[PDB]
This record gives structure tokens, sequence and C-alpha cells, in this order.
């Protein structure tokens, strides 16, 4: 997975979702699908 | 004769699946004819004793040894044809005969399963069988394959290990007289008892009286007895006892639970030379699970 | 994995031992004079026990000094190596 | 009244749950054993041809101990049996190891 | 063509072995298919290979490694021992129990692949099972590995987000699993089967299924007999852990509590006489062994 | 590959079966079935052995002492009284079914009676014949073999084969079906036996012995069952008997010459 | 083996399997069956055949193929100089005259006659590895030959190679029993011939 | 089936190789000349090759039945591998290969594996009658009155007493000259 591990020891993929907004947006998708409405 | 008749098979009514109209009047109905007759003729007090209790109290007899044949041979193919029921598909006489080719196939007892007795909802068979031989399809492939490896005339029996009620000076014990400990299959050949609590040992008595005999001639004729002759009788001793001495002791009998046939004069009429193992398998599709399982005594799983 | 290599010869113009070493018994009447030594140096000079070793002594040494020498053999197997060495070396054709 | 006691050397001890033949009881099989008694024990424990660098172990000097005799001579190729480069630098280990004089 | 006809051939249909034919090591299984060569074949040394065995071997059966060698010389050895040696199991006839309580692996049963548990160990073996030099076993596959994993990294991000955001979101102790979901299934797809070299269970040693009964002239037989020596008295670890050989299997034999003086009359040789053994169980282990246990039987 | 011989006539015996004995449908059952299903079991068994390049009765000899090579033996003994069995029982070895010579008859040879007259307590051969379907009926409850066989002393003697028990090798007889009671007299000819193969030194416990036989029967269910129907038996033995092919059991005596 | 080859036999080779060179068939066909029928031609000529073979146990074949072929075999190793050096070797052996029918003619043999040397129109050799004065003999003394080639032969040194195995009792008998027939076929028609034209 | 003496070209290939890099030149191995590899006798190779090591190492007592290398005639051999058992030839690994070539060629499975497993258990049903047939066979002789000279145990057992009683003289003659070695 690289951006969505745990592990405190991780890889440069994370810095490549955090730069280009990748993982910012993976999480706003799911805030979106889980946090608003919850119809 | 009433006493050796079945409600499944009556006379012109094929056995369906398993024999034609004449098949079953050659196999059956000729064949128990003829040893009723032989019996009778061989002995008139016979009618009222059943074939069991003529068996136990009469055996090891070399004079009277034909009563207890002919008597076996009846109650083993009687018991055989005893837990057939018919099997819905592939008439007897509707596949055509098998030929030389039918020898090259390879069996598919390592691979379809059919007629499970959970089907019929005895799950007591169920685990029976499960424990003393694994899986179905094990104790299927035995079956077929040592009752297809007898040459001639015999018998494959899915006997019980019943433990005897205190080395046989007990009987009639409350649930130990129905205790069996394991299931195992026995291959009798030419009338031969699947319990084996009697006829066992035989052959040592018949050593020993012969040894005490020789050594009764030798001291009359005072020719002096030979060290190693009697520690070579010993050791045929020891091995025969040896090898048939059970925990319980006195032996261990083994009741019937079901008998598949094996000679030629069942299948060789219709199902042709090739078809043995062709009748086995229509024969597995055609036990009622239920008789076998009201056969079928309480386990020893109490210790 | 990486056991030692196996290393050839160049041609050779035979293929033989000098002095091979035969298999060869002793005759233990040598042997016997050594048991008997040791018993007397143990239990005593011809003692009891050794004089059934000095006995033995006596009867291996009563025809021949080293008793009956028989089973000299020698070794052929230089001439195995001369007659298969044409094949075993492999060497190459011509 | 044959004596009970027997070497080692004369008594081929079966190994459990293992094949046996005829053969195996008889002088020719512990004299086949005893000409083709190899050391493969040494090469399964032998870290050294297991693949890990020589050179590294120069300060652990039991691990180089293995390769010198009594007063700590290196063993020959033959004997050691390593290939030729791990041999050198299991020497240059051992070499070094002597400087800093842990040997 | 003749490529064809020469992969059938009966020299084609033996693997290829180059193991050594003198073993002084645990033999614990054959190593080497036996030849045989029919009595007139053998009369004129055509034992079917590519060149014509010597006069002086007057044994039928041997072993081979290679058809000629450097040394105009056929790599072979008369020895043809396993056979009596799996004959003699099949005297005894005592059935395989497998150890571990397994079933029998003759039959594909249908529901044996069914049930399963996680297997991480698989995992393990999948980068760590080669085994081999560390420059290739820990460098090479383990780089390849990681080139596999990047082709299923974004795959794995979209599953996740989609139908399990909730552990995500929670950073459970369970995420593992899906992981290692994961990777199975990558690995459990068409032609993923991969090959797998273990010994089934008895290998061809005896095709006998528990159960039957050995019914003999004088009855059913409860218990079995067989001739066999006794190793040694020095048994091991002083466990009364005693060794015996019995039809060319080494079996180890449970003794009541002061064993017969036998061995005190004589010792260490032992092995000169024949004794009478029960054969209480056969089972085999993951060596290919055969843990055979027997009992010693003397007269009372 | 064992392939099952051709026999003379093969049109007419595949036409009608053996007549007097068997019918055409019976005929085939034991041969031409049955003889092709023993050949293809004995060839399954023994492909790419060495007992492959061997014929049916030297392979039993070679198998006999072999406990366990027993299925291999069994289907050779098989083969080898069957036909001989078919071969004694033939109407006519010679192909002179174009010729039409139904003239040729077969009678039993003036050495062969005297035989009989030498053994047994010289009675006639009616009463051989009836007191050899008696010992078939009365020893011998499946199938089996009956057999007029001649030792080395020159006497013939009858033995009551129970199974594909060869006559050749008297350890491998099968006369005596032990699963029922025995005798005290036949448990010591069966110790004597025991004695006998246990004087024997060589290394693959095996005892000369002769024994070749002179009329074969064959008393498997594959033979009677159809045209006799079940405990008829004795009828299909005794027919059998009745028309003998002589010239070729005549030809079986030794003719000392 | 391929640690043996001798890579002038390159052509004959089809490939390599379980460390050993595999002969090409097609071409042992071919060439096996020239040299059949180049034994029967000169069988029906009525030339002398002589097949040599040394290694163990051949001696049977080559007998039966010497009678079949009415030809000569020698089992024994070959004596050099036995073509070269043919009054001095074999000149103390007498010899006999024959007619179109390989009769005797029963006539008495002039000391010259008897001293003269009689040479083999044909040589067939099993080994050629080993009898390689055989075949520098026959080479020198103008006399064709045939052998069995394997992939450590010089198959320049024989007039008609038959590549094929030569370390196997099996496969010589078999070629050697197929140049047998072909020639006793020439003898054959040879004898019918001269019995009737 | 492979071609020798082809060399693919550069513009054969246009898409990236397995790392990304796209190659755009000859390397190394292409300038070389390969005569030596047409002239060179070609390395036979088999698929059978595999799968018969994997069955004589998935079933190593496999080994212990003698196999007879003398071919009868390989030319004269009609088999229809549908089913394994064929009159003329046993029943070994052999049976099993044959029997998966046919599989996959007739494409009635997918990979190897799976037609693998399917030869073998059918070689296990077969197997496991051909051994309950010889056992009952074994029980009828005896049964009926068989006679049985030597076993293959006691055969066993003879032999190897044989061997101990010479190696029994052995270890004395060898203990008594150790005790005259160590007199001395
Ligand atoms: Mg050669």
């Amino acid at each position: 997975m690289g951006s969505l591990s745990n592990e405190k020891f991780f890889d440069i993929s994370l810095v490549d979702s955090y730069l280009n907004k990748d993982l910012k947006n993976i999480s706003n998708k799911i805030d979106s699908k889980l946090n608003p409405t919850s119809n | 004769s009433t006493r050796y008749a079945l409600e499944h098979l009556k006379e012109g009514a094929p056995l369906k699946g398993l024999f034609s109209i004449e098949g079953l009047q050659k196999a059956w109905f000729d064949r128990v004819k003829y040893l009723d007759a032989k019996l009778n003729d061989c002995t008139n007090e016979a009618q009222q004793k059943p074939l069991e209790t003529l068996i136990h109290e009469n055996s090891k007899s070399a004079s009277k040894k034909h009563i207890v044949n002919y008597a076996s041979s009846l109650y083993n193919l009687k018991f055989s044809m005893s837990s057939l029921q018919g099997c819905i598909r592939t008439p007897p006489e509707e596949c055509p005969r098998l030929g030389p080719e039918a020898l090259l196939q390879t069996p598919d007892f390592n691979r379809t399963i059919s007629n499970e007795p959970l089907t019929t909802g005895n799950e007591r068979l169920q685990a029976a069988l499960i424990s003393s031989f694994g899986s179905l399809m094990e104790f299927r492939t035995l079956l077929i394959n040592s009752n297809l490896a007898i040459s001639g005339d015999g018998f494959t029996w899915l006997v019980a290990r019943r433990q005897l009620d205190k080395r046989a000076m007990r009987n009639d014990m409350p649930n130990r007289d129905i205790e069996y400990d394991k299931l195992f299959i026995l291959n009798t050949y030419n009338a031969g008892t699947p319990f084996n609590f009697s006829t066992s040992g035989v052959m040592n008595e018949l050593n020993n009286q012969y040894t005490n005999m020789e050594k009764q001639r030798a001291k009359e004729a005072g020719n002096l007895e030979d060290s190693e002759m009697t520690a070579k009788q010993a050791k045929t001793k020891f091995i025969y006892e040896t090898q048939q001495k059970g925990f319980s002791g006195k032996e261990v009998s083994y009741i019937p639970l079901l008998a598949i046939d094996a000679s030629p004069k069942t299948w060789l009429t219709d199902y042709g030379v090739f078809g043995k193992r062709e009748y086995l398998e229509r024969v597995w599709d055609s036990i009622e699970w239920k008789i076998v399982e009201s056969r079928l005594p309480q386990r020893t799983k109490i210790q | 994995s990486g056991k030692p290599p196996v290393y050839r010869l160049p041609p050779l113009p035979r293929l033989k031992v000098k002095k091979p070493i035969i298999r060869q018994e002793a005759n233990k009447c040598l042997v016997l004079m050594s048991n008997l030594l040791q018993c007397w140096s143990s239990y005593g000079h011809m003692s009891p026990k050794c004089a059934g070793l000095v006995t033995e002594l006596k009867s291996c040494t009563s025809e021949s000094a080293l008793g009956k020498r028989n089973n000299v053999q020698k070794s052929n197997i230089n001439y195995h190596a001369a007659r298969l060495y044409d094949r075993i070396n492999g060497k190459p054709h011509d | 009244q044959q004596t009970k006691k027997i070497d080692q050397s004369l008594s081929k001890k079966l190994p459990k749950g293992t094949i046996y033949d005829p053969f195996d009881f008889s002088m020719g099989r512990i004299h086949l054993d005893r000409k083709y008694q190899a050391n493969k024990n040494s090469n399964r424990n032998d870290i050294m041809k297991s693949g890990a660098n020589p050179l590294e172990f120069y300060a652990r000097p039991r691990i180089l101990s293995r390769y010198v005799t009594s007063t700590g001579r290196i063993q020959h190729r033959d004997i050691t049996g390593l290939s030729a480069k791990n041999q050198r630098r299991l020497s240059k280990a051992i070499r070094r190891c002597q400087a800093i004089g842990l040997m | 063509t003749l490529a064809e006809l020469l992969g059938r051939s009966r020299i084609a249909q033996v693997a290829n072995n180059h193991k050594p034919l003198t073993y002084t090591g645990k033999k614990f299984h054959p190593t080497h298919q036996i030849i045989e060569t029919k009595p007139s074949t053998l009369y004129r040394q055509e034992w079917g290979l590519k060149s014509a065995i010597p006069s002086k071997i007057k044994s039928r059966y041997l072993v081979y490694n290679d058809l000629d060698t450097l040394e105009r010389i056929t790599t072979f050895e008369p020895r043809g021992g396993t056979q009596w040696n799996r004959l003699r199991f099949q005297e005894m006839g005592v059935p395989i129990v497998s150890n571990i309580g397994r079933q029998n692996p003759f039959f594909k049963y249908i529901s044996r692949p069914e049930d399963e548990s996680h297997a991480k160990l698989s995992l393990f073996k999948e980068m760590k099972g080669d085994t081999d030099i560390s420059p290739a076993a820990m460098k090479k596959r383990l780089k390849k590995i990681t080139a596999l994993i990047r082709s299923f990294q974004d795959e794995f991000k979209e599953w996740l987000v989609e139908n399990h955001p909730d552990e995500l979101k929670l950073n459970s102790n369970k995420l593992e699993d899906y992981v290692v979901k994961f990777l199975n299934k990558k690995l459990e797809t068409k032609t993923n089967k991969k090959f797998n070299t273990e010994i089934i269970g008895t290998g061809g040693l005896s095709y006998s299924l528990p159960g039957k009964l050995k019914n003999s002239p004088n009855g059913v037989i409860q218990r079995t007999v067989v001739p066999g020596r006794i190793l040694n008295v020095v048994k091991e670890n002083n466990d009364n852990k005693w060794l015996a050989a019995i039809g060319g299997f080494v079996a180890d034999v449970v003794f009541f509590q002061s064993p017969p003086s036998s061995f005190n009359s004589m010792g260490d040789f032992i092995r000169m006489k024949t004794f009478l053994f029960e054969i209480l169980e056969a089972s085999m282990e993951k060596n290919g062994s055969v843990s055979m246990h027997a009992r010693l039987l003397e007269p009372q | 590959i064992h392939v099952v011989p051709k026999l003379p006539n093969s049109k007419a015996l595949l036409q009608n079966g053996v007549p007097n004995i068997l019918s055409s449908s019976g005929f085939k059952t034991v041969w031409f079935d049955y003889q092709r299903y023993l050949c293809d079991k004995l060839t399954l068994a023994t492909a790419g052995q060495s007992l492959e390049s061997y014929y049916p009765f030297h392979i039993l000899l070679k198998t006999a002492g072999n406990p366990l090579q027993s299925n291999i033996f069994n289907l050779a003994s098989s083969i080898h009284n069957n036909h001989l069995f078919v071969e004694n029982i033939l109407p006519s070895a010679v192909e002179h079914g174009t010729n039409s010579n139904a003239v040729v008859k077969t009678e039993p040879s003036r050495l062969f009676l005297s035989k009989i007259k030498d053994s047994f307590n010289g009675s006639d051969w009616e009463v051989v014949k009836e007191e050899m379907i008696y010992r078939a009926e009365n020893e011998v409850l499946g199938q089996g073999w009956l057999f007029l066989v001649e030792n080395n002393e020159k006497k013939l003697f009858i033995l009551t084969s129970n199974n594909n028990g060869t006559p050749y090798y008297f350890p491998r007889n099968q006369s005596f079906d032990l699963n029922s009671a025995i005798s005290i007299d036949e448990f010591a000819t069966l110790k004597q036996m025991k004695e006998l193969i246990g004087k024997s030194t060589k290394l693959n416990g095996k005892v000369q012995d002769w024994t070749m036989p002179i009329i074969c029967v064959n008393l498997w269910d594959h033979a009677y069952l159809h045209d006799y129907g079940v405990g008829n038996r004795s009828k299909y033995v005794k027919n059998v008997l009745d028309n003998l092919n002589w010239s070729v059991v005549n030809n079986r005596i030794f003719s000392g010459i | 083996s391929t640690s043996l080859w001798r890579s002038s036999t390159q052509s004959y080779i089809y490939g390599e399997y379980k460390g050993i060179h595999i002969i090409d068939l097609n071409q042992t066909l071919s060439y096996l069956k020239r040299a059949a029928k180049v034994v029967e031609g000169v069988s029906e000529s009525g030339g002398i055949i002589l097949f040599l073979g040394t290694r163990q146990g051949q001696k049977r074949g080559l007998e039966e193929a010497a009678k079949k072929t009415h030809g000569y075999y020698v089992s024994t190793r070959w004596i050099p100089g036995t073509l070269t050096n043919s009054t001095e070797i074999s000149g103390i052996w007498e010899k006999q005259e024959i007619d179109s029918n390989d009769n005797p003619t029963e006539r008495a043999l002039s000391p010259n006659e008897t001293s003269k040397q009689v040479k083999p129109d044909l040589l067939v050799v099993l080994n050629p590895t080993e009898n390689r004065n055989a075949l520098l003999e026959a080479i020198k003394s103008r006399v064709p030959t045939i052998a069995i080639i394997d992939t450590d032969s010089e198959p320049s040194l024989v007039t008609y190679p038959i590549p094929g195995n030569d370390d196997s009792l099996r496969s010589v008998n078999f070629l050697l029993g197929v140049l047998a027939r072909a020639g006793q076929r020439g003898l054959q028609n040879r004898l019918a011939r001269n019995n009737e034209k | 089936g492979h071609i020798i003496g082809k060399l693919v070209d550069v513009t054969e290939q246009p898409h990236a190789n397995n790392k990304g890099l796209y190659k755009t030149r000859p390397n190394s191995s292409d300038k070389r000349v390969g005569v030596k590899r047409l002239y060179r006798p070609p390395k036979l190779t088999y698929v059978e090759d595999r799968l018969r090591s994997l069955f004589y190492k998935q079933h190593p007592w496999e080994l212990s039945r003698p196999k007879i290398l003398v071919e009868n005639e390989i030319g004269d051999e009609n088999y229809d591998w549908s089913h394994m058992l064929q009159i003329g030839r046993p029943l070994d690994g052999e049976s099993v290969i044959q029997r998966t070539m046919y599989l996959i060629k007739t494409k009635q499975y997918g990979d190897m594996v799976e037609a693998y497993d399917h030869a073998r258990y059918e070689f296990y049903a077969l197997r496991m009658q051909e051994e309950t047939e010889q056992q009952v066979a074994l029980e009828e002789a005896e049964m009926f009155g068989s006679l049985f000279g030597v076993s293959a145990i006691e055969h066993g057992i003879q032999k190897e007493q044989e061997v101990l009683d010479v190696w029994e003289k052995k270890v004395v003659e060898e203990t008594e000259l150790m005790a005259a070695r160590t007199s001395n």
C-alpha cells in the first residue's frame, strides 16, 4: 500500500501521495462517503 | 422355503438395476433350492434349527463338515442378498454387455462417491465408517477391491469388533453384548464364518494332538524325543497362540453387518465375464443402509 | 557445493606403483612371544599363567622359528593399471 | 565364553528408521564408511561457505578460531575447502584480527 | 520425427540422477531406479544401456548414474536391494498410519481444499524458501517480488478504500489479514499453483489401506509375528529405547522391564540370533522415514 | 503380450459349441472369452517384467515359490489348465472339416487301459469315471480342476484341485480346502508336505516333482453354469468324459520309445 | 559421451541427450542400405568377405554371418601383417579350388598356388577404434572396408561407414545380421544364375 | 522446435523491456558472430523430463520397482492414452507422464499441474487395486492348502545370518590381532 501504511518506517510513496495531493484526495473521498449526510 | 424367502425377491420379478428375471432365477432361486435340497437330504432335523445355531453348535467337525459347509453357504448367500434394495438407474438388461476394453478402464472409486449412508439419514454408520476407515471413499474402494480380488467363491463382510463379554465367560450383559470396538473388512472363501471366535486355533489344536500322538508312539517304541524338534514345535505353538491372542482373550467375535457376494454364479450369467467390476459398482449403489444401521450395535467409546 | 576440484595428469609413459603394499599377516608366533613377555612382566617370569603361553611358544617354535609361513601373496594392481590405463586416462583423440 | 565387549570400530550401529541391506553387517561396510567418511558436518556448519563475508568477522575471534591450528597457523585451502576468494578474505580477516591482538 | 521417439524411449523414461552411487549416510528411501535384465539378455550383456556391462556382473539388477563418462566407464553398481526391502514390508503388510492425523493423500477430497486457515508461512516461503546463496536468494528474489508488488499497489489501494475504509481509518490490528488475503488471491489464480516437491505419503512403499483383516487358515490374525534381530543392547540414552532390525527396516521395539537375560549371557553379539517380534504400528515422518514400532515376544 | 491361441476348425466351434459338451454360447463363455480376459490380465500383470518372455507353464513353475507373486501363478495356471481342457475335448484336432471325414473316431489306447489296470485296484475305466465324478462333487465345493495325473512311480492318481493348483507342483496342488474342517489323516499329509518342502536346501525353497497330467476337466462355473445350469455339474463332467478326445490323451501317455 | 566426441563426425550426430551424443538414424539407414548392397554385390560377384570383430561376446554373430555368406571371420585379435606380410603369416595354411557352386573340386594344388596370397575383397569391422592396424593394412592393400562408426571413430578410414553404436552387442549384431542377410541373398542369386541362366 | 540462426533486430521490438528502457541500438551480444551455434550439436530437451523428475522425487519407492530398458519393438506400439492402463507396457510413472501429455494435448485441462494431479490420482487408484489384489491372492492360496518354502522375510534372515557368521569370525580374529597390537 505504501502511503496508507501505519509503520513509522515508510517509503517515498508517502511523500509522493502528500506532494501530489493523492493522500489528501483519498481522505477527502473517505470523509465525504462517511462523514456527512449519513442517510 | 418361507424361512429362506425375502420380501424384496419374487419369482419373475427382477431386482431393479441389479439382475433380470433370469438373473434372479439362476443366481438366487436355483441356488437356494439346490442348497435346501442338499441339506435336507443330508439332515432331516434342520428346518427347526436356525443356520446360525447350527454353525455355532456344529463346527470343527470332519465327519459332519459338509453340514456346516452347506448351511454356512446358504446363510452367507441369504445375508448378502438381504441388504440389496435396487438402484434406480441403469437397468441390468438395458446396459450393453461389457467386452475386453472394460479391463483397461480406470476405476473411479477414488473420484465418485454415491449411495452415502448420510442420504438415508443414518449418522451412526456415518461416524463408524469415518472412524474405522478415515473416509467413505477409502471404505468403498476397500470393499470393491477386496471382493473383486476373490478369484472364486467368497464373501466380503463389514464385520464389527464386538468386544467379548469378559472373554465369553459372561453373556447377555446390559450394553456389552452389543458393544464393538471398531469396524473391519474380512474376505471369507467357500463358506467361512465371518465371526471367528469359533474355528480359531483349529490348526493349533490339530498340531497339538498330532505332536502328542507322535510323542506317545515314540515313547511306546522307545525312541527318545529330540530337543530341537520340541523347540521347533514350541516355536510353532507360540506363534500360533500369539497370532490369535486378543487382549480380551478367547479370540474376538466378528458379527456380520453386510456381505457382498463374489461367486461367478451371481454375475457371470447376465453381466458377462468382464462385468464383475460393473456388478460391484451397481451393487454399491443398491444397499439399503437402514438394515445395516439396525444391525450395527453400540460402540465402546465408553472407556 | 564447491568441492575441491579434480586434477588430471599429463600423458604418462605408464601407471604403476614402485613397491605395492600387499596384504600380509604375522606369524602370531611372535605375537605369542609378545603376550608371554607381557605375562612375565606382570605376573612374573615363568609364572603359572605364563606357562600356558610358554607352551604356546613351544608349539609355534617346535618345527619352525616363525612357525609355518604361508599366504604370501602379491598385489597385481600394477597389472590392472597397465591393462586399462589406455582407457581410463581420458586422453584426447588422435 | 567369548568376551562380550567389542570396539565401536567393528560394530556398525544402524540408525533408526532407515533401510538396511544384509551387506551392512559385513566388514566391507565398515571399511567403506571408514574410507568414504566425509566431513559434510563441517559443510553444513561452516558459515564461511554459507556466503557470509569473512572480513566482517575479523572482530569475532572465535569464528576464525576454528580455521587456525593449535598455534594459530591458517589451514590450507584443501583443509578449509572454501572458495579462493573466501579463503583469501578469511586469511586477511585473521591476519587483521591478530593485528588488533584478539588472537 | 526422431526427437519424439527419443522422448518416449525407455532410456529417457528414467529420470536423470547424479546422486552418489556409494552413499555413506542415512538411507530413508531409494535414490536410484533399479534396472533389470532378462536372463537371455544378460547372457549377452544387453542391459539396454549404451555399452555392454562386463561379464563379471552376475546380478540381474543394477543402479547407474551415467550412460558413459570421460573414462570410457559406465558408472553403475549391481545392487538391487531396495525392491526386496519393499517386498518385505509387504510381507508384514502393516498399513501406514498418518502421524499428524492427515487424511490419506491418495484421494482428491472435494472439501479438503475448502477447509483452510491463514498460512503466512506460505508467504514467508515465497521468498525465503529458496534457501540458497545470499547474493541471489536474499537480493535477486527480494528485488523480483518487490517489483511484482509494485504492479499490485494501486489495485490494493482502491479495493481497501472502497470495501474496508473503517478498518483503515481505525488502523485495526486486523489490517494485516486483508494483505494476506490479497496476496493469496494473486498467487491463487490460474497457473499460480506452480509445482510442489514433497513426499506425498507412503511414496509407493505401500498402497495399503487400513481396516482389512488378514484371514488366515488358523483364524483371523489379531497380532502379526515376524522374525527379526535386536541390533544392540546399548539402546539409546539409557532411556529404555532400543533398536532392532526387522525385515529390512530398523524399527524400535518396546521392552518390558528387566529384559531377557539372553543379552547378559552374550552381549553386543545379539545380532547372531533371531527373535520374534510384533509390529505395533508403522507411521512415517516428513523425511520419508518409517517410524515402525515393534515388541519382543518370548516364550514364558 | 499374451494372445489367445488359434484353435483348429475355429469356424465350426464359433457356429456351434463342442458337441455333447457345451453350447456355442457356453464355449464362447469359456474360450473366446474369459480366455482373452485371462490373457489380458496376465499381460497386465507381467508386462515390462522378465516373466512376460515366458510361456504360462514356465511362469507358473517359476512363481510357485514366491508367496506374493501368486497372482501371476494363479493366472498362468488357469490359462494352462484351460487350454489343456479345451484340447482334450476338441472334437477333432486334424483340420479335416473341408474333407468332411466325420468317420474319424477316438478310442482309448491299449497302453492307457493297461495303465488303468495297474493303477487303483484294477477297476474298469467306467468305474474310474464314476468314482472320479464322485470325488469331483464331494471335495470340490466351489471351482477347481479335475486331473488324472501320472507320477514318477508310473501310477495314475486323481488330483482334486480346489483352485488353480497345477498338478505339476504338489506344494501348489490346492487339493484340500482348509476353510472347512479337515480330517486327521489329511492334516497329517499336510504336515508331511510341510516337512518335505522344509527338507529342500535350495535357496528358492523348491522341490522336485513331475506329476504331469493326462486328463483335464474344467470345474469352473464359467463352463457349466449356462449349459448345465446349477447343481448339474455332475452331468456336465459325465458327458465331458463320454466324448473325450482320445488321440491327444493317449499321446500324453509317455510312449516309452 | 560428449567428453569423448571426435569432431570429424559432426554431420552424423542428431544432438546430445543425457550426456551422450545421439546419432541421426535416417543417415544410419541410408549408409546401412548402401553398405548392405555393396556386400550383396561382392557376394554375387563371388568375392571373399571378411568379418572382423574383437570385442567380447561377438564371436557368435561373426561365425553365423560368415557361414551364411560363405565368407570368413576373425574373432581373435587381428595379426599385424596379415595382408601386407601374408606370405610370412598365412603362407603355412592350405587352400582349395572351388567351382561356381562353391563346391570343392578335390584337386591337388601346386606349391606356387598354395604359396600365393588370397586377399579379401571386402572387410567388415565392428570395432574400428581398436582394429586400426587392420584398417591401415586394408587401405594400403587396396581392399574396400565397411565399419560401424561411433562418435569416437574417424569416418575417413573406411570406404563405407555405418554410423551407429559399436559398444552394444545388440546393435552390432543387428547391423551385422542385415549385412549377412544381404550377402546371403547375393549368394543365392549367384547360385540360381549359375544353376539356370 | 527452436530456431538456430535468428537474431531479433532492434526494429522488431518497439516496446519497452521489463525495466522500461527502450532498446535503440544493438548490444555486445549482437556484435558477436554465432557460427559455432550453427555447427554445435543441439541440446535435446523435453517437458516430460521435468515431470519424470518430479514424480520420482515425489514417490521415491517407485524407484524400487525394477524397469527393463531393453526395448521390444518401439515402432509396433499402438497406445490410446485416454486410459493409461495399456496392454504391452506396465503401470509406472511413464504412464502418468504420457497420460498428462495426452490430457494437455486434448486440452481437457489447463496447466501442467491439473493434468498431472488428475493422472496421479488415477495412478493411485490402479496401484491400490493391484496391491489389494495381490494380498487377497496370497490369502486365497494359503486358505486352500498352498505350501511355501521360503518367504522374503526368511530369505533375508538366512542371507543376513550367512553374512553375520562371516562377520563373527572376522571380528574375533580382528580382536585377537588387536590384542597382539596392544600387547607390544
Ligand atoms: Mg564405441
